[PDB]
């Protein structure tokens, strides 16, 4: 699709057998999603850094469908004000900024 | 590293 | 333009007679820049909201050049970890997400 930015670029995703919504966020290096139960291995990761750090679970090579595109990438799972698709997954879907 | 801004 | 997202989408901007760099941030509603002296009227605005609020100066209808595109939009001026071009100015330059 071509997505204009008059509104927040919120898209449907399929992750861990669930349907969710997340924000395509070119300002975020990583993808962070809450309320998902992923199977397989994880390790803790510290993110943020303003006011302290937030600890999340890092799952590598997670299959995820983003607006119809089936890809693989790292997903950080933990409480986040809004579900965020970061650059790490936007590259996978071939998403560019164009003007 | 994650620079959202909802206001 | 076409900007891929393997790296952070940092572009050159011209604002208030200064050359600066800023991050094209589709996760940000607004544009926030530090270390700029803009002429003309402003009003305080509270932004963020995690841990408290941050107070910035809101300047409306500011001419700014973003990666060669001369546009007009609101610019919030104050402390920010990273200079951010928000959706409000990406719409002005005709920037879309494409995949």
């Amino acid at each position: 699709p071509q997505i204009t930015l008059w509104q927040r670029p919120i898209v449907t995703i399929k992750i861990g057998g669930q349907l969710k919504e997340a924000l395509l966020n070119t300002g975020a290096d990583d993808t962070v999603l809450e309320e998902v139960n992923l199977p397989g291995r994880w390790k803790p990761k510290l993110i943020g850094g303003i006011g302290g750090f937030v600890k999340v679970r890092q799952y590598d090579q997670v299959p995820i469908e983003i607006c119809g595109h089936k890809v693989i990438g790292t997903v950080l799972v933990g409480p986040t004000p809004t579900n965020v698709i970061g650059r790490n997954l936007m590259t996978q879907i071939g998403c560019t900024l164009n003007f | 590293g994650n620079f959202l801004q909802s206001r």
